[PDB]
RNA sequence: UACUGAAAAGGGGCAACAGAGAACCUGGGAUUAUAUUCCAAAAAGAAAUUGCAUGUGGG
RNA sequence: GUUGCUUCACUUAUCGAAUGAAGAGACCAAUGGGAUUAGCGUAGUCUUCGGGCUAUGCACCGUCUAGGUUCCAACCGUG
RNA sequence: UUAUCGCGUUGUUCGGAGCGGGGGCUCAAGAUUGAAAAAUGCAGCCAUUGUUGUGAGUUCUGCGCAUUAAAGCAAAAACCUGGGGU
């Protein structure tokens, strides 16, 4: 405000007060213990799926089509006490998302399938 | 054994060392409102100004200005708290005495506000009137010296509506009128009236005819002087 | 009727300049304090050709007057300019081919190019290849210089206008016959959509 | 410890599945139909590359 | 005393150009300003008696310089 | 230390502004060792086999950046090195 050393005037720097966090506008009760049930829908029992259970230690599921691989892994850990080493996904021509899930060979996919009921 | 401290000056001539950062204020691009508020003053200086508007650039001196502002300050109007306290005391007096007058006149003070000051001038109650010289729009007070001259009321034009507002306790005042003072300030008011009359009322013939403006810039004046000197002979 | 072709060309449309391969506009440097009071020294860095233009262009490097950096200028080169040459621009500059001087310092009878009609417009007259202006006379009472233009007209300009000494390079370009329609095709490919030309009597009354 | 406040002229964005850019290769007895995408600890195997943390040497 | 036409010298409306609005003009002084930078004389003239207006002087705003010459100083010169 | 003279291409050229010879320094493209890798693949049938040379054609690449030309052959992100001071 005394001696300017540029050929054009630019806006001076003033004090800015940060905004406040308002009370939330969404007050619907959402349980945090049921999301895995939305993520993992049900298994598949086709011939290819059956062939993968025994020889590749792999299970096949229909999942929510907006889910990603990391959350599918976490949902597997929550719903069944198993550890997935690999998740592969595809979106079918009828619109549903399918997941091929390989277990860590310290668990038996056949025994997990028996417990699931398929 | 030998200090290695030395002078290592720089050359700032054309085509030499990179210069220090100079001050560019007089040659920079400013904001539009800055540029316009300077050019407005220049244009008001260069044009021919009629007397009715020119009279507002001829103000009262410094000493009389300060004295008059001091008098107005000592006769300033009462504030919100003071009015409330006085009215509450009047109310308790009336409560204890359902009879008897109450005398709710308020202490003597100056008259403030354009409507009330105009009324005091027109009814010839004002002993002296003070007018600010920078009211915008100027038509609000442009006629007041003529009214005061017509009614033979002493008046002055002073430098700031902000200073008048400070004297009376507000942000701004366009004009102020003194109608009466205490017995101790009579001499002050009389001397102030004499000086004010000397400057304004007693020079009405000049004030009504004198024009203003027509002021060249310094660069134009210097050019004219140098040309006159050059063409001598 | 229907719109005539000469009027249609004013809409812009498919008749604008083919500019994608061009370098920038060619100008002298800005008339600043150093040029008004002293002089500046630059170095010629390269000589190049641009599509659509017969004359050669020169990239010239100067030092920035206020900051620590280098400034590159692009000018229309006079005949004889070479890479590595030193160029002087300003009030006190010697009479040599390629230097830039105020018109009031150039002796009568001298040949100039890149002349600005008004001071500080950075060069507008005598720019096409092989062209130049001649300085006729000065007038100190009114500070004005008289020039003979390439067209043969005379013009008076303020004596504070600048000009480069010499002649635009690339002269003699129009003296070689073209001989082929394809050569004209390649010549106008770098300029704009104006060739071939159909005679008006070969058209129909509607247009 | 967030906060706070010196420098840096020329607001924000879109437009190329043939331009620029781009860290992975072969073998398979591995399908009815997909694969440089699948194969399980002898990963049939051999690599390259990004982020963040351990420790070993040096600053 | 007004009005029209018209010459010339000006600059603040307006118009053209340049630039990242990047160094304008003075200080070298008036046919210049001032009571908040009009302070003081001289003559006439006016006054609401407090002081004005006109004319002409004196103050003040008033200042620094590379170089070229002849320790200072001065004359040139003009950033 | 060369000179009318020497060096070189199929080809339109190079040299006291440093030719040629003797010794070196670098860059590009190949080659040759190994590791990977026989544990693989192929073909006859718990065993056998297991390939090395010459022509021709192919645009990667190199011939570094002289095709007509009044035609002279995009840009930026991202990245690399230096000059300065830290
Ligand atoms: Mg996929
Ligand atoms: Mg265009
Ligand atoms: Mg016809
Ligand atoms: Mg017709
Ligand atoms: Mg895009
Ligand atoms: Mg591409
Ligand atoms: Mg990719
Ligand atoms: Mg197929
Ligand atoms: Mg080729």
């Amino acid at each position: 405000r005394k001696s300017y050393t540029r050929p054009q005037f630019r806006r001076p720097h003033t004090y800015r007060k940060p905004a406040m966090a308002k009370p939330s506008n969404r007050v619907t009760v959402e349980s945090k213990d049921i999301a895995a049930f939305n993520v993992i829908r049900y298994p598949l029992t086709t011939d290819k799926a059956m062939k993968k259970i025994e020889e590749n230690n792999t299970l096949t599921f229909i999942v929510d089509s907006r889910a990603n691989k990391t959350e599918i892994k976490k949902a597997m850990r929550k719903l069944y006490q198993v550890k997935a080493v690999k998740v592969n996904t595809l979106i079918r021509p009828d619109g549903l998302k399918k997941a091929y899930i390989r277990l860590s060979a310290a668990h038996d996919a056949l025994d997990t399938a028996n417990k699931i009921g398929l | 054994v030998a200090s290695h401290f030395a002078a290592r000056p720089k050359n700032f001539g054309i085509g030499q060392d990179v210069p220090y950062a100079r001050d560019l204020s007089r040659f920079m691009r400013w904001p539009t409102f800055v540029t316009m508020q300077r050019k407005k003053r220049v244009l008001q200086r260069r044009l021919k100004v009629p007397p009715a508007l020119n009279q507002f650039t001829k103000v009262l001196d410094r000493a009389s200005r300060n004295e008059a502002l001091k008098l107005i300050k000592k006769y300033a109007p009462e504030t919100r708290k003071a009015r409330r306290e006085r009215l509450q005391k009047v109310a308790e007096e009336k409560k204890k005495d359902p009879k008897k007058t109450v005398s709710t006149k308020a202490p003597l003070a100056v008259v403030t506000g354009l409507q009330e000051v105009t009324r005091a001038i027109e009814k010839k109650q004002a002993r002296m009137v003070v007018i600010a010289n920078n009211v915008d729009p100027v038509e609000l007070v442009l006629w007041m010296p003529n009214l005061c001259r017509a009614n033979k009321i002493p008046y002055a034009i002073v430098k700031d509506m902000a200073r008048l507002g400070d004297a009376i306790g507000r942000k701004t005042a366009t004009c102020v009128a003194l109608t009466d003072v205490n017995a101790e300030d009579e001499a002050t008011l009389k001397n102030l009236i004499r000086s004010v009359n000397a400057r304004f009322l007693s020079r009405s013939d000049v004030i009504r005819r004198q024009w203003g403006g027509l002021q060249l810039s310094l660069r134009s004046r210097a050019e004219l002087r140098k040309k006159h000197a050059r063409n001598a002979g | 009727g229907k719109t005539v072709l000469s009027c249609r060309k004013g809409n812009g449309s498919v008749y604008q300049v083919h500019g994608h391969k061009r370098l920038g506009p060619a100008k002298l440097r800005i008339l600043d304090y150093a040029e008004r009071h002293g002089y500046m020294r630059g170095v010629v860095k390269s000589i190049e050709h641009e599509a659509g233009r017969g004359a050669a262009l020169a990239r010239v490097e100067f030092r920035h007057p206020y900051k620590f950096r280098r400034v590159k200028e692009l000018m229309v080169a006079p005949e004889g300019m070479f890479t590595g040459q030193s160029v002087f621009c300003g009030q006190k500059a010697p009479l040599a081919i390629g230097n830039v001087l105020p018109l009031g310092q150039i002796t009568e009878g001298c040949i100039v190019c890149n002349v600005e009609a008004k001071p500080g417009d950075r060069g507008t007259l005598a720019r096409a290849s092989g062209d130049y202006c001649i300085i006729i006379s000065h007038n100190h009472e009114t500070g004005r210089t008289r020039l003979k233009l390439p067209s043969g007209q005379k013009k008076s300009v303020p004596s504070t206008s600048r000009a480069m000494i010499g002649i635009i390079s690339g002269g003699g370009r129009i003296e070689k016959p073209v001989l082929k329609a394809g050569n004209s095709f390649y010549r106008f490919r770098g300029k704009r959509n104006c060739w071939p030309k159909v005679r008006g009597v070969a058209r129909n009354p509607v247009e």
